[PDB]
């Protein structure tokens, strides 16, 4: 209820994560930035080839790559 | 295709063997580049004749099969074995949108068409027979000169105009790698008579398309410039070329790699 | 055989003038595809041209789809484009009959079929600027190692002559001038006539003018927004001709909104 | 996840009720194909004594319950009761 | 016996499905998405090239390649 009447100071809201419904082990970064990175990327894919697409697309790409290297250190086996 | 029939001979027993499935393949396809020939028919008709004597042998079959209809058995095996309606059940459910699925009911599909899955059934014997697996792995005796000196050059040059007409390249191996057993020197070579040096170009031969490669050259320490120079070295010397005429031949070989080259533009 | 169906004056005046009530129109675009064919290449028989025909229509059936630019871009683009190294390529033993079809039939809606209907491999990232060239390695190395040489390019005008189609668009109107002034000359009175005899400025700016509303009507089909409620007062293709439609007694526009700023552009 | 493509296999005789991969759904048709071809309208299987390790015969009971429920197939148990309850 | 009279608007019943008449570490919904791939395949075969026949299967391809692709997570063990 209280989402429904927020999408209309602009706010957007993503849909609610519920860890009740996720695999048991998976971090919640991962589960958030896959809600998160769908949006944002369907957003751009809304453009349809434009100048604006290529510029944001590939800093976005950067920005989630150099974070994949954390994405293996929310904890594991053993270091190497 | 590189090797001359004459060449190939030499030192070998009167009678080589090789598997019952390696022969009846041998035998249909014989037929396929021969009975085109106007001359060589002779072999044709005797490989067709004695194939459908084979084929009895092997898929223990009672009725009647033709030369046709073993050509058909035979071009539906490049299929995969696990498509649906050629192994598996043909009424199972179908799998989730993989890049195989495209594959798999490819050849299910048209195995269903064309009304006739007469040469299917074969095939699934050719497959999946306890016999007919058995049968094939069984050797059998084959004559050194089946075919006449002739007659397996008509086959080579066969191949030639159907893979220059495609266009598709052949990587040559090093000429430092005694590996073949079969020639006496550097000079008798395969590949020489694939850049048509007169003395070793048999004729009626269609030029290919020849890149360079050293990927086993058989000796301690080579390189791609070492295998260059070797086969500069004998044009010059045993086949007596200028070194300009004898440059481009090599040349030849060693921009056929550029051409058909791998490498993204 | 399949050009026909996409250039052809006298199937357009069947379409363009025929309400979109009915439907079935199988027997209008068979008669009027063999006096298209009559007149563009009169040397043909008639008995080759009916089997032709006779075949393109069954050979669409078994395929279980209906007579439409959606079934015939789909024959046109698996016959003559195949993927290849650099993408979508045209086969090299078709090439030269391929070029004709471009005489008489653009590449930019054969292009975007092949790509729906067969991707590139892996879903390979695709921007199409250039037209299809066939693929052969032996050129290929040539043109790479040693450049091309052009000694005759007229820069005025438009890089090619599709995306002039699209210019056109951008002056509905301001075209319609040089159609005009154009047509004073005796020789434009001539040449516009041996295409369609009925060719008129008013037409001109008549089929310009629909052009433009069906590109509009069909993009809110392919952004996926929902109709947009005033195309139940239309059925007759004329009513496109005002760039304004009659519903209920009110005013009805036809443009939309595009995600691009340049809604009229190649990409 | 590369095993269910090979699931989801059919059942392609009598076609039962059931679709799948249970194990049950395969094992009729193969009991009754196997009765015609024997002569026989049914199969006598014995399970011996399990007196010594009664452990063992858990399997056995599962065995029992989840596979050994066609009509066509009659099988003899034996033991004590009493160590089945335990 | 209920799956009986719905059988005699329309309404479908799956078949009875019992998990300790399965293997012990094969989900459920693996399970019920076998036989419910079991009706829909059967009557796609029934159409075998009718009308829209195409249209039907090719939608229900993608449809089990996407529920695929999130059927290794349930399963899996731990987040890799």
């Amino acid at each position: 209820s209280v989402v429904k009447s927020l999408n209309s100071v602009n706010i957007k809201c993503l849909p609610t994560i519920d860890p009740t419904k996720l695999p048991r082990h998976e971090p919640i970064l991962v589960t958030v930035t896959a809600r998160l990175n769908k949006m944002v990327s369907d957003k751009l894919k809304g453009y349809w080839a434009s100048n604006d697409y290529r510029k944001q697309k590939e800093q976005w790409q950067n920005h989630l790559a150099q974070l994949q290297r954390g994405l293996h250190l929310l904890t594991d086996k053993e270091y190497k | 295709i590189g090797i001359t029939p004459s060449i190939w001979k030499r030192s070998l027993p009167l009678s080589l063997s090789m598997t019952k499935e390696t022969r009846l393949l041998d035998l249909v396809f014989i037929w396929r580049e021969l009975r085109s020939h106007p001359e060589l028919l002779r072999y044709a008709s005797d490989a067709a004749i004695e194939a459908v004597r084979l084929a009895h042998k092997v898929f223990s079959l009672e009725e009647e099969v033709s030369i046709t209809t073993l050509d058909q058995v035979f071009e539906m095996r490049g299929l995969l074995a696990e498509s649906e309606g050629l192994l598996s059940e043909l009424n199972e459910p179908l799998k989730p949108k993989s890049l195989w699925l495209e594959e798999y009911e490819r050849a299910r599909e048209l195995v269903k068409t064309t009304g006739m899955k007469r040469p299917l059934k074969l095939y699934k014997q050719w497959l999946t027979s306890d016999n007919v697996r058995k049968q094939r792995a069984e050797y059998v005796e084959v004559a050194l000169e089946y075919l006449p000196d002739e007659a397996v050059v008509a086959l080579q040059q066969a191949v030639m105009a159907k893979m220059a007409d495609r266009n598709i390249a052949i990587e040559c191996p090093p000429t430092s790698n005694t590996r073949i057993s079969q020639y006496r020197n550097v000079s008798e070579h395969h590949i020489f008579r694939w850049m048509g040096l007169p003395g070793e170009a048999i004729e009626g031969d269609v030029p290919m398309s020849i890149c360079l490669g050293s990927d086993d050259p058989g000796i301690f320490a080579a390189d791609l410039k070492s295998e260059f120079y070797h086969l500069f070295v004998v044009l010059t010397r045993k086949f007596g070329l200028s070194p300009a005429d004898a440059l481009r031949k090599v040349a030849e070989v060693n921009e056929n790699g550029r051409i058909y080259r791998f490498h993204d533009v | 055989m399949e050009r026909f169906l996409l250039n052809s004056t006298v199937l357009l005046y069947r379409l363009s003038t025929v309400s979109l009530d009915e439907v079935s129109l199988d027997e209008r675009v068979e008669s009027s595809v063999f006096l298209a064919q009559y007149e563009q290449a009169r040397s043909l028989p008639d008995h080759v041209a009916k089997s032709a025909w006779s075949y393109l229509v069954q050979q669409i059936k078994q395929r279980n789809m209906k007579l439409g630019p959606v079934a015939i871009l789909r024959l046109i683009a698996e016959k003559f484009i195949k993927n290849e190294k650099g993408g979508p390529k045209i086969d090299l033993p078709m090439f030269s009959e391929w070029q004709t079809l471009m005489s008489r039939v653009s590449c930019l809606p054969i292009i975007a079929c092949h790509q729906v209907f067969n991707p590139g491999p892996a879903s390979q990232e695709y921007s199409f600027r250039w037209p299809l060239y066939p693929y052969h390695p032996t050129v290929e190395d040539y043109i790479t190692r040693e450049c091309l040489h052009e000694t005759h390019q007229h820069l005025n005008g438009s890089t090619s002559a599709e995306e002039c189609w699209l210019d056109a668009l951008k002056h509905p109107e301001a075209c319609l001038r040089d159609f005009e002034k154009g047509w004073a000359s005796q020789e434009m009175k001539q040449l516009c006539a041996q295409i369609d005899p009925s060719l008129t400025p008013r037409i001109f700016k008549d089929r310009l003018q629909i052009a433009c509303n069906i590109r509009e009507i069909l993009c809110r089909v392919a952004q996926g927004v929902e109709l947009p409620e005033w195309i139940a007062s239309m059925q007759n293709p004329q009513q496109l001709a005002n760039s304004t439609i009659l519903h209920n007694g009110r005013e009805y526009g036809f443009a939309t909104v595009w995600p691009i700023d340049d809604k009229y552009s190649q990409e | 996840p590369e095993y269910f493509s090979d699931a989801l296999k059919l059942d392609a005789q009598l076609d039962y009720s059931i679709g799948g991969q249970d194990l049950s759904e395969i094992f009729e048709e193969l009991v009754k194909r196997a009765c015609e071809i024997l002569d026989c309208k049914a199969i006598l299987i014995t399970f011996d004594d399990i007196d010594t390790q009664f452990d063992a015969g858990w399997d056995v009971l599962e065995s029992i319950r989840k596979f050994f429920n066609s009509r066509k197939l009659v099988v003899v148990a034996t033991g004590d009761l009493r160590l089945y309850s335990q």
